[PDB]
């Protein structure tokens, strides 16, 4: 049994800084990609995904590309308050028609301190 | 840096079969989702399909799914599209994909019974004694070929500025490729104006020297 | 599958014109909305991604907007390298899909084409045929109409046209005409004309040869 642990409930940034969001997963399976989302629902915004998608924004803190790998923490550079909101860190797995969601962790809340 | 290289143009049969290629560099195809799309030039970019090289799992449209198998090989770094019972519906080009902003140059793919010709490649001349203009304009024409695509350049890719390559339109199951270069009056009497046509699926590259008559 | 409904499929914007086109959707979709330039020879281009970010290198004067089932690129001041093809795209519902696109044209002042005729070669005659090649280069606008004369009369068929597409640089456009006949069809004649009527001359523009 794989668990999604975010171990931020929230974290405080200046504008222009860098927002690290914490992420660490139990367990390799099963089997799947790890997706970053700000919200939850259906009109929720994805922030990352290491499969496929455009974010030149994120890097993430560890080699996503290795094995073993279980720390699916980012950073999102030069933070705007815009950028605030509750960010998720969501394990998926492969289904049908394309990947399915598996677990989600329980969230990060990101605030900006304005310039 | 990032860069999908997909293989050369290829004429297939109808009902026939065709191999498409695509190699990366810059990243391992391991760690992405490798995407495949068509388009044609009367209904626009459709997405075939993607793979992830990680484990081999495939996704594909319902419309290209009995279409096209994807398969890819992580040694290689070499991802590959099937085509099978292909119809001249199926002519198009098709792209390989890193999902956002890493596209290939794209593989053209022509779905015809009709034969490879060689082309026949012409002058365009104004002559000796004509009238001395500040421009001059001479141009090539490339005729009675099959299939696309031709290779025109003038100087081995010199002349660049005033040069127009036209569409090939076909007609009878034969291409023709027209192709003008204006350069200066006091430059072409005395240096070499040289049309270079190269056609890769008859393996011919013929040099055509522009000589006023 | 999402239908994206992109019109008009071509439009036309002079420099600095503030130009927007639209994107709708046959249902909704999320910030999986990017937008893609393709210019002629060359692959799609990421332009914006997720409704209103722009892609590196894409010049600020772009700017994306939109939500639900309707989504906008606009450019604020048009410039000459912005003449492409504009793709909307989704993937936040499978399949992913593209719109048929939005051809835009730079607006520039009109031009009139450069025409020179040439007889068939000396290589061509001897193999039995004669093509006699018409090019129309470098004008604005892109429409305009060619007829073949010979000795006072039109031919009609035997033609083959084409176009070039808007030159990245002066924003005109080219075409060729070839009339191609046998080579003893060619030698019962003495003067060949091409004859195009185009925006920028209220009489036809004539260009001609005697074949002696």
């Amino acid at each position: 049994e794989l668990q999604v642990i975010q171990p931020d409930k929230s974290v405080l940034v200046a504008a222009g800084e860098t927002a690290t969001l914490r992420c660490t997963a139990t367990s390799l399976i099963p089997v799947g990609p790890i997706q970053w989302f700000r919200g939850a629902g259906p009109g929720r915004e994805l922030i990352y995904n290491q499969k496929e998608g455009h974010f030149p924004r994120v890097t993430t803190v560890s080699d996503l590309t290795k094995r073993n790998n279980m720390d699916f923490s980012i950073r999102i550079g030069n933070i705007t308050p815009a950028d605030a909101g509750t960010y998720y860190c969501v394990k998926f797995r492969k289904g049908s028609p394309d990947d399915v969601e598996f677990k989600s962790g329980a969230g990060t809340e990101l605030s900006v301190r304005a310039k | 840096e990032v860069q999908l290289q997909q293989s050369g143009a290829e004429l297939v049969k109808p009902g026939a079969s065709v191999k498409l290629s695509c190699t990366a560099s810059g990243f391992n195809i391991k760690d992405y989702y490798i995407h495949w799309v068509q388009q044609r030039t009367e209904q626009g970019l459709e997405w075939i399909g993607r793979i992830d090289p990680e484990d081999g799992e495939t996704k594909y449209a319902p419309k290209f799914q009995d279409k096209a198998t994807i398969t890819a090989d992580t040694s290689s770094n070499t991802a590959y599209l099937h085509l099978s019972s292909l119809t001249s519906e199926d002519t198009a080009v098709y792209y390989c994909a890193r999902w956002g902003a890493y596209w290939g140059q794209g593989t053209l793919v022509t779905v015809s019974a009709a034969k490879t010709t060689p082309p026949s490649v012409y002058p365009l001349a104004p002559g000796s004694a004509a009238q001395t203009n500040s421009m001059v304009t001479l141009g090539c024409l490339v005729k009675g070929y099959f299939p696309e695509p031709v290779t025109v350049t003038w100087n081995s890719g010199s002349l660049s500025s005033g040069v127009h390559t036209f569409p090939a339109v076909l007609q009878s199951d034969l291409y023709t490729l027209s192709s003008s270069v204006t350069v200066p009056s006091s430059t072409w009497p005395s240096e070499t104006v040289t049309c270079n046509v190269a056609h890769p699926a008859s393996s011919t590259k013929v040099d055509k020297k522009i000589v006023p008559r | 599958q999402i239908v994206l409904t992109q019109s008009p499929a071509i439009m036309s914007a002079s420099p600095g014109e503030k130009v927007t086109l639209t994107c709708a959707s046959s249902s909704v979709s999320s910030s999986y909305l990017y937008w893609y330039q393709q210019k002629p020879g060359s692959s799609p281009k990421l332009w914006i991604y997720s409704t209103s970010n722009l892609a590196s290198g894409v010049p600020a004067r772009f700017s994306g907007s939109g939500s639900g089932t309707s989504y906008s690129l606009t450019i604020s001041s048009m410039e000459a390298e912005d003449a492409a093809s504009y793709f909307c795209h989704q993937w936040s519902s499978y399949p992913r899909t593209f719109g048929a696109g939005t051809k835009l044209e730079l607006k520039r002042a009109d031009a009139a084409p450069t025409v020179s005729i040439f007889p068939p070669s000396s290589e061509q005659l001897t193999s039995g045929g004669a093509s006699v090649v018409c090019f129309l280069n470098n004008f604005y606008p892109k429409d305009i109409n060619v007829k073949w004369k010979i000795d006072g009369s039109e031919r009609q068929n035997g033609v083959l046209n084409s176009w070039t597409d808007q030159d990245s640089k002066d924003s005109t456009y080219s075409m060729s005409s070839t009339l191609t006949l046998t080579k003893d069809e060619y030698e019962r004649h003495n003067s060949y004309t091409c004859e195009a009527t185009h925006k920028t001359s209220t009489s036809p523009i004539v260009k001609s040869f005697n074949r002696g």
